[PDB]
């Protein structure tokens, strides 16, 4: 009754809220050309960071992929990733 | 004595051990459905409102009614069970690190409220956990472990018979006049959703026709993209169809066309395949999460939340990956061959996203999108994890072209493409200006402009995750 504002709203989603979909971005926007040498060294650095965040497996975890992921046998590059 | 069995996940009558194990020898039940999030999930409450409907019709026939009630699970228990003298409350066990939680605290309540707590498993085949303690305390890292562990138990009990005229037995249910407008099934128009502009539902939910879509699915087992009508996938997920009672009428289906008692694993693929995730997240709190996982590959996404908004509503400029985001927000289903598509456009193959932004995504859209499922299943199309082996990227253009070369799914979805030839609907851009015209679209106006070059997009992200493999 006495509940002030009671008119309830449904908001955007998240992805709408977070960014602002243009209507020119709807239609112009394209991401812009990157120099790979330089986008490759920079993830160097914050992949140096995210180095004992990465995923430590045990013994049986690892003949557990072994079984699964021919790059954990050899250990080279994924056959997907090797392109 | 008064009884009380909380719907969740388990919207269902068929093997139902929680509750039919509730009604045993209580004076009173009632079944009650706590509903306590934006625009284009309509399609995830309408499914779900058409499965209370149904559980509150299938409910009528044995004159009970279903119990809907708004808020939270740790405001309305504690006066239901001072309002209805509860002593037996009945739920389905859920797994999720969240639901666990939840569960522990809600029992907490009522065991020092003088209410007993019964805890049935029904969403899953096994006991996840009994699973886990097989391999020896943490859960299987690949689907290959995983089925050899699913051979080495015992076989699974029959389901829980339905709760039918016996089952109640002299068991009243108190409905009182004045249950509609307070525990009724609400409307989408009450949950504050707009459907003037709203279609037909493609996939009705409810328990009824779970259960006659599961009879016409295993009629016809003894391409297209398009939504098939005997889908199960979005009814095994909202518990309107139960794992187990699909488990047993695929094999009692496939002794009788065969003489063979020993069915192969490829026969429960689309169980096994789902109780992996339940099996692999259960014990993981941050499953949903790359950092703090220990079983998810730290990656530096590229953070451009315009880029995401795009991809999320269609509007990428590519036919292939908008014609599969409108039939997702429209419909929310898309083949799964569908989703490995837009992964990759937004994960290792174009934008460089993170694939957490597409998990929330498909939480909104995708009708069968458990939180397990749709977790695990995110970083394993995007290498981050290794459940199962990887695949090569999907070039957007190229794939759809040789399922159907006129696009049809792409003029079916995209009414505004519907002017251009089988030579430039996949590629609109690569059109030239007169063309454009006579179609009423022109790229830029009409139609959004290829959001990001494929060719440099692609081998800039394969360096990328070449470089980030090389350092594991």
């Amino acid at each position: 009754e006495s509940e002030h504002f009671i008119k309830c709203v449904l908001q955007d989603p998240i992805w709408l809220l977070m960014a602002d979909a243009d209507s020119s971005v709807m239609m112009t926007y394209q991401l812009p050309s990157r120099n790979l040498e330089a986008v490759l060294k920079e993830d160097r650095e914050k992949l140096k960071l995210l180095q004992k965040l990465q995923p430590r497996f045990t013994e049986s975890q690892k003949q557990e992929l072994r079984e699964v992921h021919q790059w954990m046998q050899t250990g080279g590059l994924p056959a997907a990733i090797d392109v | 004595v008064n009884a009380v069995h909380w719907f969740r996940k388990g919207l269902r009558l068929h093997d139902n051990p929680a509750l039919k194990e509730c009604i045993q020898g209580a004076d009173t039940i009632r079944c009650v459905y706590i509903l306590d999030s934006s625009n284009v999930g309509i399609n995830r409450w309408r499914f779900l409102l058409q499965c209370l409907e149904d559980l509150d019709a299938n409910l009528r026939k044995l004159n009970s009614r279903l119990f809907v009630i708004r808020g939270q699970p740790a405001d309305v228990f504690p006066r239901l069970f001072k309002e209805w003298n509860i002593t037996k409350l009945s739920i389905e066990y859920d797994s999720e690190p969240f639901g666990k939680e939840r569960d522990a605290a809600i029992k907490k309540l009522a065991t020092e409220a003088g209410v007993e707590v019964i805890v049935r498993i029904s969403h899953t085949l096994y006991d996840l956990d009994k699973i886990i303690e097989l391999n020896g305390g943490q859960p299987p890292l690949t689907y290959k472990r995983f089925q050899t562990l699913v051979s080495k138990m015992e076989p699974l009990e029959m389901p829980a018979d339905t709760i039918t005229s016996d089952v109640i037995g002299k068991c009243m249910t108190p409905l009182s006049d004045d249950h509609d407008e307070k525990y009724g099934v609400p409307s989408l128009e009450e949950l504050g959703f707009d459907t003037d502009g709203l279609s037909s539902a493609v996939w009705p939910g409810g328990e009824t026709e779970a259960l006659t879509r599961l009879e016409r699915h295993l009629e016809r087992k003894a391409n297209s993209l398009l939504a098939s009508p005997t889908g199960l996938s979005p009814y095994l997920r909202f518990g309107c169809l139960s794992c187990r009672l699909f488990y047993f009428k695929l094999t009692d289906l496939y002794k009788k066309v065969k003489k063979n008692s020993s069915p192969p694993l490829s026969l429960y693929g689309q169980l096994l395949w789902r109780e992996f995730f339940y099996t692999a997240a259960t014990n993981n709190p941050r499953f949903d999460k790359m950092e703090g996982n220990p079983i998810c590959v730290q990656i530096p996404w590229d953070k451009n939340p315009e880029a995401l908004a795009k991809w999320a509503e269609g509007r990428t400029g590519f036919p292939w990956i908008d014609a599969i985001m409108t039939q997702l927000r429209q419909e929310g289903w898309i083949h799964h061959l569908a989703r490995h598509a837009v992964a990759c456009f937004l994960t290792r193959g174009d934008l460089w996203i993170s694939w957490e932004e597409g998990m929330k995504v498909f939480e909104e859209l995708l009708l069968d999108a458990d939180w397990s499922i749709n977790a695990g299943s995110w970083m394993w199309l995007s290498c981050s994890s290794f459940f199962q082996q990887f695949f090569h990227c999907y070039c957007p253009v190229g794939f759809g072209r040789r399922t159907d070369p006129n696009g049809d799914y792409i003029r079916r979805y995209l009414p505004v493409l519907r002017g251009f030839p089988a030579k430039y609907i996949y590629d609109p851009w690569n059109a030239p200006e007169g063309i454009q015209k006579v179609a009423k679209c022109l790229i830029g106006v009409n139609y959004p402009k290829p959001m990001v070059n494929h060719a440099e997009a692609s081998r800039l992200n394969i360096e990328r995750m070449k470089q980030i493999y090389q350092q594991l």
